[PDB]
C-alpha cells in the first residue's frame, strides 16, 4: 500500500483487541512496532504505551526508538514498566529540568509532576535515589535564577513530607545529613540555606495550625452526635 | 445538610493543592456571604488566606465587615472611641492569633490596615507601628492622635523607647501631658 | 553597685533595664535567676522577649567550644520555650551542622507524630458519628413497647382511661399525673 497512515490505522484495530488467539505472522509485528514510531501524537503514544504486550526485544527496540526521541515520560513510563526504578528517577529528573528550563509548565502541572516523582522514588535502596533527586533539586533551585524559587521551595517541602512519613527514617535522616554533607560540596551562600530553612519551618507551622481548628470543629460536631 | 459534613472530606491533605483549598475558600466564602457566622469559621477564613498568596481577598472582607460583625457592602461610620472600642467586646476572629500567623510571612506590611478594624489593643497598635513598622514620626503622630487623657498607660510604657529618636517631639508630647494640655485632636491616615 | 541597682530596679517594676544592665555587667547567673524567679506573668510574651536578649547576649559572645552541647543546654534552661526556629535567625555563620540536623529531625518527628495523632483522631471521631448515626436510623420505628394485661402507675386508677404516656422500664401515666408532679 503506497501510503503509511493507512498501514498505521490497518494495524490498528489489528492488535487493538486481545482476543486473537490463533497468531502467526511475525513480519507484520515488527512492522507495527517500527512504524508506530510515525505516529507523531506524544499523548495518543503514552496511551498506547500504557498498555501492549512490552516484550522485551519489543521493549528494547521501544527504548532505542524512544532514545532519539524528546518523549522522557514515555521512557520513563517504560523504564517503570521495566523495574528500572533509577533509570525511571533519571528520567524523571531529565524531564523535570527540561520542563523548568523551557519555562511553560504549569504551576499545577508542576505539582502533578512533582508528587509523581515522589510516589515513584517511594515505590523504590530507595535512600540513594532520594538523596540523588534532593542533590539535584538542590543544583536547579541554584542554577536557576529567582519566579522558580516558590517551585523550589514547594519540592523541598514536599520532599521533606515524604522522607517524614517514609519512616526522617533514623539512618535515612543521617543519610539526609550525608546529604548535608553533599551540600558541603555544594559550599552554597549562608544566607540563601537559612532562608530556605526559615521558609520551610514557617510553611510547617502554618500546615500544622489548620490542623488545630479542623479538629476543634470535628470533635465539636462530635460531641453534638453524641 | 450539616456543614461539618462537608468540610471532612476536605483537609487530610496538606499538600499545595491551589484547586482543593480555592474550592475551600470558595466554600466558607458562600457559607459567610448569607448568615451562619460562627466564629471560629471566620478565622479558618483567614487561616486559609495567608495559606495561598492572595491579598485581595483580605481587604475587600474588611471593606464589607460590620463592627458588629454583618457582612454587608457599603462602608459606614463606627463606634470610635465608644463601648465598642473600650467596653463591648463582641466576638470575632482571634486577633492574636491572627496577628502572629500574619507576623510570621512578610504580609505584616498591611497588617496595620488591620489592626484598626479590631477592637481593644491600646496599647498594641504603638508596639506594631513603632517596633515593627518603623517610622518613628508614624508612632509620634499616633500618640498623638490617641484616645483621652485616660490613655496615658502607652505614654508610660514606651516613653523611654520614643525618646530615642525624636526627643524634641516627645518632649512637647510630655510638656503638654504634665501641663494638663490633653486636648485631643484630628486623626487621619540639632538644637 | 551592681547588686544594689539590679534590687532597686527589681523593686521598681523596670525588669528589662535591670535585665540590661545585668547583662552589660556580666552577671549572667543573676540575671538567669531573676529569669527563672518571674513570678509575675505577662503571657509569656514579656517572658520569651528576655529569654531571646538573654539568647542573644550568650550568643556570639566567646567562642562556641562545646557549642552544641552549650545550645542544648540553653534550650534545656529555656523550659519549653524560645525554640530552635527563634535562635536559627541568630546563628550568623558557623559549621555546626550536625546539631541542626539533629534538631531539625527531632522537630520533624514530632510534626510528624502530631499529624499522625490528628489523623487517628479524625478517624475515630468519623468511625464514632457513623455508629451514633446508625444507632440512631437503628433506633427510629422499632419502639416495640407492650402493655401488660391491665395496667397501672402513679395515678392508681387505670392506664387505659385517659391517655398512654408511657416510657421505658415499665412506668405509666395519665399525661395528667406527670403534669402534676411537675407543677
Amino acid at each position: 500500500v503506497k501510503n503509511e497512515e493507512t498501514q498505521q490505522k490497518y494495524l490498528d484495530k489489528l492488535f487493538s483487541t486481545p482476543n486473537i488467539n490463533n497468531k502467526v505472522d511475525k513480519r507484520l509485528r515488527n512492522l507495527h512496532i517500527e512504524l508506530n514510531c510515525k505516529y507523531k501524537s506524544k499523548r495518543e503514544m503514552i496511551l498506547w504505551l500504557n498498555g501492549t504486550v512490552l516484550s522485551n526485544a519489543e521493549s528494547l527496540q521501544i527504548l532505542d526508538l524512544l532514545n532519539q526521541d524528546s518523549n522522557f515520560e514515555a521512557a520513563a513510563i517504560i523504564h517503570e514498566r521495566l523495574e528500572s526504578f533509577n533509570l525511571a528517577v533519571r528520567d524523571l529528573l531529565s524531564f523535570i529540568e527540561q520542563c523548568l528550563n523551557e519555562g511553560k509548565t504549569n504551576i499545577s502541572t508542576l505539582l502533578e509532576s512533582l508528587r509523581r516523582a515522589f510516589d515513584d522514588c517511594n515505590s523504590a535502596e530507595k535512600k540513594s535515589c532520594w538523596i540523588l533527586l534532593i542533590t539535584f533539586l538542590i543544583t536547579l533551585y541554584g542554577k536557576y535564577p529567582s519566579e522558580r524559587k516558590d517551585l523550589c521551595n514547594k519540592l523541598l517541602q514536599e520532599a521533606f513530607l515524604g522522607l517524614v512519613r517514609s519512616k526522617s527514617g533514623g539512618e535515612f535522616w543521617e543519610i539526609m545529613s550525608s546529604v548535608l554533607e553533599h551540600q558541603d560540596v555544594i559550599l552554597m551562600k549562608v544566607q540563601d540555606l537559612k532562608q530556605l530553612l526559615l521558609n520551610v519551618f514557617n510553611t510547617y507551622k502554618l500546615e500544622r495550625s489548620l490542623s488545630e481548628l479542623i479538629q476543634k470543629i470535628i470533635e465539636d460536631s462530635s460531641q453534638d452526635l453524641v | 445538610v450539616e456543614t461539618s459534613e462537608i468540610i471532612s472530606k476536605f483537609g487530610v491533605k496538606e499538600v499545595p493543592d491551589p484547586e482543593s483549598m480555592r474550592n475551600l475558600a470558595d466554600y466558607l466564602w458562600s457559607l459567610i456571604k448569607n448568615s451562619i457566622s460562627q466564629r471560629d469559621h471566620v478565622t479558618l477564613l483567614l487561616i486559609v488566606l495567608i495559606k495561598l498568596k492572595d491579598v485581595e481577598g483580605i481587604d475587600t472582607f474588611i471593606q464589607h465587615f460590620d463592627r458588629k460583625g454583618i457582612w454587608n457592602e457599603g462602608v459606614v461610620m463606627d463606634d470610635m472611641d465608644d463601648v465598642t472600642f473600650f467596653y463591648s467586646d463582641n466576638d470575632f476572629f482571634d486577633l492574636d492569633l491572627i496577628l502572629e500567623l500574619m507576623k510570621e510571612s512578610d504580609f505584616k506590611r498591611l497588617s496595620y490596615r488591620l489592626a484598626k478594624k479590631y477592637s481593644k489593643d491600646s496599647l498594641i497598635i504603638v508596639d506594631i507601628l513603632l517596633n515593627l513598622l518603623h517610622n518613628p514620626v508614624k508612632a509620634i503622630k499616633y500618640i498623638k492622635s490617641l484616645p483621652i487623657d485616660e490613655t496615658l498607660r502607652c505614654l508610660v510604657t514606651y516613653s523611654k523607647k520614643l525618646l530615642e529618636e525624636s526627643p524634641n517631639e516627645t518632649n512637647a508630647l510630655l510638656i503638654e501631658v504634665f501641663t494638663g494640655k490633653f486636648k485631643p485632636s484630628t486623626f487621619e491616615v540639632r538644637t | 553597685k551592681t547588686k544594689t541597682s539590679i534590687f532597686l530596679l527589681t523593686r521598681l517594676n523596670l525588669f528589662e533595664d535591670a535585665i540590661d544592665l545585668a547583662l552589660k555587667n556580666n552577671l549572667i547567673d543573676d540575671c538567669k535567676v531573676i529569669v527563672n524567679d518571674e513570678i509575675l506573668i505577662e503571657d509569656y510574651k514579656l517572658r520569651k522577649r528576655l529569654w531571646l536578649k538573654i539568647a542573644k547576649h550568650l550568643l556570639l559572645s566567646m567562642k562556641d567550644i562545646d557549642i552544641k552541647q552549650l545550645i542544648r543546654t540553653i534550650l534545656n534552661d529555656s523550659n519549653e520555650i524560645l525554640t530552635i526556629k527563634d535562635l536559627l535567625p541568630f546563628f550568623n555563620e558557623y559549621t555546626t551542622i550536625a546539631n541542626l540536623k539533629e534538631e531539625l529531625i527531632k522537630f520533624l518527628e514530632n510534626h510528624n507524630m502530631k499529624m499522625n495523632e490528628i489523623s487517628e483522631d479524625i478517624i475515630n471521631s468519623k468511625n464514632l458519628k457513623v455508629e451514633i448515626n446508625t444507632e440512631i436510623s437503628k433506633f427510629n420505628e422499632i419502639y416495640r413497647i407492650l402493655e401488660p394485661g391491665k395496667s397501672c402507675d402513679e395515678c392508681g386508677k387505670f392506664l387505659q382511661i385517659k391517655k398512654f404516656i408511657v416510657f421505658p422500664c415499665g412506668h405509666c401515666f395519665h399525661w395528667n399525673c406527670i403534669i402534676r408532679v411537675i407543677l
